[PDB]
């Protein structure tokens, strides 16, 4: 009752303490800025620095433990609901391991070969129908061998473990679970070493969701972005190829040549120096150069590299500002088309904000009533609530449609004043 | 109840003599109505759906409108509580179907993570999607949503 | 009251001139183009400051003696084993630095730590140049749009 | 501009087949008639 009670509690009290883990991370960063070099902690008039320090550090690790417990309570069943639904319908409509046998991509999928052996399989799609239905439909024509291919403190080693082992392997495929679990391990490494303990703060990247839109505006185009910057680095690489092979003695970090002249006849550290300055030069690759004494090579190197710093300033900047501001514009595009199509076409409607303003305030009511988005959902509840005997022939009819998943009960969106008017 | 003023006093006393008149004269709220009134609530709900689809089928009937509006507090009560949907279920006109919404299921819907994942799903569909897998994946989202409300109900 | 404080002190008296921000209304469109998205803008810049904060967290904990304002070390070496004034100096040198956080560095002698610090901080000045600029120009020009 | 090109591409593909050139309008009054309309009615490579 302790365990199940706290399961129900971390169910009902989860995002509050998620915001508290946020706030405790803030309290970490407020104080993790008073170090002094053997390393120790400075003292000011709040005479509880080190005690409450250690307390709230291990306590924030405890909060991470709390949120991973509450997350195991959280949408993990919806995860496996999606998963078991997916697998059971790709047995139902498909029968993938029967005959179809998918490829080596998504052993997320092929992982689920042996869970069909586990007779406890379609728990979290409530659909124990699917096993014997596939056995009847698909299994009979391909045989009883295929039926055998798919059929075949105290309580610790006496249950369907491989079902649960499979389940945990599915659990490890998650991204948000891996995210929060890696966050938890950061909290653990703070108990081992409370100096990378303050490195938790990448969780605010999935924290307040505007910041997540910022990071998405980074990352949704970020394939092109990162591959582009790699291409840019190759451009600078090849530039430093070009910016060596005549220009081999000139540019030196040295004290005029008394200290040994720092021009790089290594190719590699020439790249390193060049690249370094390019990404931290400011003026370009001309800052560290000799005075234009006026060799025929020297007109070449001056005009050469001032134009090539210029071309850096062209290419890498144009990458940065074009890619990012157009990413922001794309982020605009998404939500503006959202707010367009919400104000025009309900999903069950899909006609427009046109007929239902010829009915004045008929679009208001049309939205609220005619397609009333969650009420068709509530009817799906009502089907799941009622029984097919208890159903109407209309209810069982559309239920039979739902057995087909053929959707034709849903109209073109032409409503009751579209049939007559 | 007279401080509530909502009943005719004849019917207040009809409810009083109806209630218990017991143990001094005292009375319970639940045990007098609930076990019968909530079924009768479902009954008059069905009546409300009945007259509603009488109007919706057959409009513009001041006889029916009068008969409707005399019954009106029921209609106002069950106005969230009614289920109402439209389809074309092989009768090949445009076919509305009215039913029951468990309001407890809307308290389940009252969960805002449902709302946020819902608006997210709105964004998903308007973002992209085939128009024929549209309502398919919509219903799939609804199924996940139903199971989610089962989860939120058992807490 | 600013006009009153000029009668008390006619030196902050000239500080009236924020009224032209509600003066000619094109300037008000300029300030609105600032401020109508300015919720996202300001919260973003605070997030950016947290990014730089956490960067200076990262840009201390191996790199603790190197960078000095000192006169080669004769004057006492100005690398900050305080965490707070490291943030102050790091943030300042990432704000009014110019060429990132590489200007105030020991030239690469070539320690295994030193390849790390060079490539580290030139890419991290680079990532500053990514993030904070992209904030500025994207947010403002899209506000204009 | 590079955005403009491909977004008008993805517009006009989802509306008007080249042999069609009418829109995503008549063939949704036929529900999933635009799907089949694309795949069959102008079925680009089949005229080829
Ligand atoms: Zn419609
Ligand atoms: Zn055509």
């Amino acid at each position: 009752a302790y365990q199940q009670k706290l399961l129900n509690y971390f169910a009902r009290n989860f995002y509050n303490m998620r915001m508290l883990a946020l706030f405790v991370a803030f309290a970490i960063n407020f104080i993790l800025l008073f170090y002094k070099v053997v390393h120790y902690v400075l003292e000011e008039s709040s005479g509880y620095m080190e005690p409450t320090l250690r307390i709230l550090a291990i306590l924030h690790t405890v909060i991470s433990f709390f949120c991973i417990i509450g997350y195991y309570c959280l949408k993990v069943p919806l995860v496996i609901f999606k998963r078991e639904k997916e697998v059971a319908r790709k047995l139902e409509f498909d029968g993938l391991y029967i005959t179809e046998q998918p490829s080596e991509d998504d052993i997320k999928g092929q992982w689920d070969r042996l869970v069909i052996n586990t007779q406890s399989f379609p728990n979290n799609y409530w659909d124990k129908f699917v096993k014997r239905k596939v056995m009847d439909k698909y299994g009979e024509f391909y045989g009883r061998d295929r039926i055998s291919e798919l059929l075949g403190s105290a309580v610790l080693n006496s249950i369907d473990v491989k079902y649960q082992m499979w389940k945990l392997g599915v659990v490890f495929t998650d991204n948000s679970f891996l995210y929060l679990a890696w966050y938890m391990t950061m909290s653990v490494l703070g108990h081992y070493n409370n100096f990378f303990f303050a490195a938790h703060l990448l969780d605010i990247a999935m924290g307040f969701k505007t910041l997540r839109t910022i990071l998405s505006s980074v990352t949704h185009n970020g394939k092109q972005l990162v591959l582009t910057v790699g291409l840019l680095a190759v451009v600078v690489y090849l530039y430093t190829v070009v910016a060596f092979n005549f220009f081999r003695k000139f540019y030196n970090k040295s004290e005029d040549g008394d200290t040994p002249d720092m021009k790089c006849d290594d190719m590699l550290t020439c790249y390193m120096f060049h690249m370094y300055v390019g990404v931290r030069a400011g003026g370009g690759i001309g800052d560290e150069i000799e005075d234009p004494a006026g060799d025929e090579y020297e007109i070449y190197r001056i005009i050469f590299d001032i134009t090539f710093f210029f071309f850096v300033i062209v290419i890498l900047l144009a990458i940065i500002q074009g890619l990012i501001i157009d990413a922001f514009g794309e982020l605009r595009d998404q939500q503006e088309q959202v707010k367009e199509d919400m104000e025009t076409k309900c999903f069950i409607c899909g006609i427009g904000n046109d007929y239902f303003d010829t009915v004045p305030h008929g679009f208001e009511t049309h939205t609220l009533q005619e397609h009333n988005l969650a009420n068709y959902l509530f009817f799906l509840m009502y089907l799941i609530n009622k029984d097919e005997t208890e159903h109407t022939g209309q209810e069982s009819y559309v239920w039979k449609m739902y057995q087909e998943r053929c959707w034709e009960f849903f109209p073109a969106g032409d409503c009751f004043r579209k049939q007559y008017e | 109840m007279e401080s509530h003023k909502h009943y005719t006093q004849s019917e207040t006393e009809f409810l009083l003599s109806c209630a218990e008149t017991d143990e001094n004269e005292t009375l319970d709220y639940e045990e007098f109505v609930k076990r019968f009134h909530e079924p009768a609530k479902d009954i008059g709900f069905n009546v409300a759906v009945l007259l509603t689809n009488l109007s919706e089928h057959m409009p513009n009937d001041t006889r029916l409108q009068t008969f409707l509006e005399l019954a009106e507090s029921v209609l106002n009560y069950f106005q969230p509580f009614l289920g109402r949907i439209e389809i074309m279920g092989s009768a090949k006109r445009i076919e509305r179907v009215y039913f029951e919404i468990s309001e407890s299921s809307r308290t389940q819907w009252e969960k805002p993570q449902v709302k946020e994942s819902k608006r997210q799903f709105i964004f998903d569909v308007v973002n992209e999607g085939g128009e024929k897998e549209k309502m398919e994946l919509f219903v799939n989202f609804c199924e996940d949503t139903i199971f989610e409300m089962q989860l939120a109900a058992q807490i």
